[PDB]
RNA sequence: UGAAACUGCGAAUGGCUCAUUAAAUCAGUUAUCGUUUAUUUGAUAGUUCCUUUACUACAUGGUAUAACUGUGGUAAUUCUAGAGCUAAUACAUGCUUAAAAUCUCGACCCUUUGGAAGAGAUGUAUUUAUUAGAUAAAAAAUCAAUGUCUUCGGACUCUUUGAUGAUUCAUAAUAACUUUUCGAAUCGCAUGGCCUUGUGCUGGCGAUGGUUCAUUCAAAUUUCUGCCCUAUCAACUUUCGAUGGUAGGAUAGUGGCCUACCAUGGUUUCAACGGGUAACGGGGAAUAAGGGUUCGAUUCCGGAGAGGGAGCCUGAGAAAC
């Protein structure tokens, strides 16, 4: 990757113009924008050159409604990934709570680069694949 | 086969029989009409010119110019095609028909008719049958009884003795299309309703435009002052 | 169940139509309003259960027929018009004028007014927009369409009209101090101040106010309808102004008022 | 007066019955910004022809046939045939129309900050692009076509704006689209205004249509939350659709509904899938101190069948018995 065509059918952020007729400087545009929520766009969005649509920043994803995280579980997915969120529930009976957990699918830009382990805050898009919902927004490494 | 007969112009009409089989032979295959004839056909036609129609077969189905055999069958039907009728905007059934080539399994079938010929029939060539109803638009009647596009119908407008025995009473039509000093009224309110409703828009449009920009004119002594 | 549906089992009417419980199998129901369905009404409900000015339905439809009642200044002969908060609802025979508009406890009310007020109301600003051959405009809780209107006029307010025209009189503001109404949640059927919205952002705001006995509180921005400042409230308010009582005190005012 | 039949609308309710069915029916709530809607109730179409001075019947045009007639066949059944006829609110067509506005051409004049006679289209439903459809508050430039007034330096001053929690909605605006939807060839009762005295110009009440739009009785699908017995049933589904993507066909629509290619997912000891049920669900019935245990095939609300199984004709409305 890093090269950018790679996926035969070419590649661009739609939409997007340059003037090989017009004084060119900068040669190359970007389309780029914020989240939001709170949130800090980082630099590698406005300077990496990938494309993705599926990126927040880099294309066209809305976020929206959950704001959640957690524990990185495996990574091996071509700009994709996985989380738990161990959590806590409580029987009416015996009064107590027990470890449970669900897995999460979710996309993920060049913007970050996460192993495994790390603490991670996610979106919420329109649907994004088979399973698949939310979209990485921010890392929170050692 | 009996025959059903349609001498259109009068408008009569008229059944035959035939009942030989020697002189019946014919029609036996000339599809939907192929004229069939009528000197091998009945020599009370002579001469006579009989275009094939259609009409009914035995156990006795519709026929159907369309479909291209001699054969007894069962297709879909739509609110479109004849044979059928369709009982809801959106509804199709299956039936049967025995084609529009004929062949001996028919009761009845069609003789309308082109040239008449020679021989004289009793009651189709003889009685006529009226001009049954009557047309409507007058621009219809200037094409029936002329009105002299501009004297007016109203006058020679076709209507209907009728009789109470003691005292006869005058059915007549209502036109429809017929231009007034009610219909040229509503052209009429319409234009000024297309201009009314417009002097109002470009108006406030601008009213808009001057009162948005007693503001954006003073947002410059809106700065420097207050 | 396939397209959509169109009775309505009485139970599932809304508890404040105060429908009775028996004999009518079915209530109604509102058919495709300028108002929301549940806050709001049909005229077949407060032309018998209410007012009586009906005895049957049928009697309800045939003062209706008769083109003889004029919501927002204009006839209908629904007999299911899917009137609401705010309304005009005028008395042809009668100069009779009731503002809908709840009651304290809880209701909807039967509020008389003034046959100089029906006049205008109090259009909610519910969105903005340059639309159709670049012109701009806002739409009103009331589900109703308004055209050329001032810059000024921002997103979370009311706009008194004229009901005769659609015109857009005055506007207020939404500021730390103004008087509100609050039309639905624990609290409708109050008011009244803005003490402190609190943004955030997704969506949810918040709101604080108070009221004429100082008592206080927390409710959703959406469900808030700004009518005047503290004063002038641009109306009139029912009985008891909209106050809430610990039932300590209301049940006093039956014990106070005990005459007969 | 009225047999029969031509159309009309009915028969898709209603009654019975419960064999099937275990997250399916079903109860409580939700949604329609996911669709169709006989009627019933309320609004609702003057630019239909035609390159428009001697026009197309609109004083109202034409086909065909049932009944009836008569000539019949078969052991037989609500069996039909071949003939002379005749109407429709059947069957098929086709005139009627105002003023206006507005748009895209441009015969000629005049080189201006470009005017012009009349030529056709715009009535509506269809199809499809595209545009508006504003408004969270107050203020400097150049244009590229020049919309309004020239105080002959320029300006542009009061300029339209509906609902929504929310839209690309609501309706309007252009360029063409369509085996062109409609715009009354009806009908019973009153039958009288005035003449410019032709049984004409004009005139009551009422019906049956009818294009849409809402409505309304609905249907369809639809969120959530809820089922009895079984581990001597612990892993299920992706043969061939199991789970999603993207596009098309499909539908009245949505959606692997089905197919093109794609990705490898979705369920599971908080009991899935399997096996059982002498299971149609509930409202509720027995019992009755409290807490309970059983039964609800059966008088109301849903669903399901019509001896099994399928497929579909009509109609808005059926997989009908």
């Amino acid at each position: 990757e890093l090269t950018v065509q790679s996926e035969r059918a070419f590649q661009k952020q739609p939409h997007i113009f340059n003037n090989p007729k017009v004084k060119t400087s900068k040669r190359t545009k970007r389309w780029y924008k914020n989240a939001g929520l709170g949130f800090k766009t980082p630099k590698t969005a406005i300077e990496g050159s990938y494309i993705d649509k599926k990126c927040p920043f880099t294309g066209l994803v809305s976020i929206r409604g959950k704001i959640l995280t957690g524990t990185v579980v495996s990574t091996k997915m071509h700009r994709t990934i996985v989380i738990r969120r161990a959590y806590l529930h409580y029987i009416p009976k015996y009064n107590r709570y027990e470890k449970r957990h669900k897995n999460v699918p979710v996309h993920v830009s060049p913007a970050f680069r996460v192993q495994v382990g790390d603490i991670v805050t996610v979106g919420q898009c329109r649907p994004i694949s088979k399973t698949v919902r939310f979209n990485v927004v921010k890392v929170s490494a050692a | 086969m009996k025959l059903n007969i349609s001498y259109p112009v009068n408008g009569s009409q008229k059944t035959f029989e035939i009942d030989d089989e020697h002189r019946i032979r014919v029609f036996f295959d000339a599809r939907i009409g192929q004229e069939v004839d009528g000197e091998a056909v009945g020599d009370e036609f002579k001469g006579y010119v009989f275009k094939i129609s259609g009409g009914n077969d035995k156990q006795g189905f519709p026929m159907k110019q369309g479909v291209l055999l001699p054969t007894r069958i069962a297709l879909l039907l739509t609110k479109n095609v004849s044979c059928y009728r369709p009982r809801r905007d959106g509804e199709r059934k299956r039936k049967s028909v025995r084609g529009a080539i004929v062949g001996p399994d028919l009761a009845v079938l069609a003789l309308v008719i082109v040239k008449k010929g020679e021989q004289e029939l009793e009651g189709l060539t003889d009685t006529t049958v009226p001009k049954r109803l009557g047309p409507k638009r007058a621009n219809n009647i200037r094409k029936f009884f002329g009105l002299s596009k501009e004297d007016d119908v109203r006058d020679f407008v076709i209507r209907r003795e009728v009789t109470k025995g003691e005292k006869t009473y005058t059915k007549a039509p209502k036109i429809q299309r017929l231009v007034t000093p009610q219909r040229l009224q509503r052209k009429r309110h319409q234009r000024a309703l297309k201009v009314r409703n417009a002097q109002a828009q470009r108006e406030a449009a601008a009213e808009y435009a001057q009162l948005l920009a007693k503001r954006l004119s003073e947002r410059k002594a809106e700065k420097a002052e207050i | 169940a396939r397209g959509p549906k169109k009775h309505l089992k009485r139970l599932a009417a809304p508890h404040h139509w105060l429908l009775d419980k028996l004999s009518g199998c079915y209530a109604p129901r509102p058919s495709a309003g300028p108002h929301k369905l549940r806050e709001s009404l049909p005229l077949i409900v407060f032309l018998r259960n209410r007012l009586k000015y009906a005895l049957n339905g049928r009697e309800v439809k045939a003062i209706l027929m008769q083109r003889h009642v004029k919501v927002d200044g204009k006839v209908r002969t629904d007999t299911t018009y899917p009137a609401g908060f705010m309304d005009v609802i005028t008395l042809d025979a009668t100069n009779e004028n009731f503002r809908l508009v709840y009651d304290v406890k809880g209701r909807f009310a039967v509020h008389r007014i003034t046959d100089e007020e029906a006049s205008y109301k109090l259009g909610k600003v519910k969105k903005v927009q340059l639309g159709k051959k670049g012109v701009p405009y806002v739409v009103t809780h009331d589900g109703r369409t308004i055209r050329y209107p001032d810059p000024n006029i921002k997103v979370n307010d009311t706009v008194k009209i004229d009901l005769a025209s659609g015109k857009i009189t005055d506007f207020i503001k939404f500021d730390a101090g103004k008087l509100v109404y609050v039309t639905g949640g624990r609290n409708l059927g109050r008011i009244g101040t803005i003490v402190h919205k609190e943004r955030h952002d997704g969506g949810f705001d918040l709101v604080h106010i108070k009221d004429s006995l100082d008592n206080t509180f927390v409710t959703r921005l959406n469900n808030v309808f700004v009518i005047g400042e503290q004063g002038k409230p641009y109306i009139s308010l029912p009985k008891g102004k909209g106050i809430k009582l610990s039932i300590a005190e209301e049940r006093d005012r039956r014990r106070a008022q005990q005459g007969l």
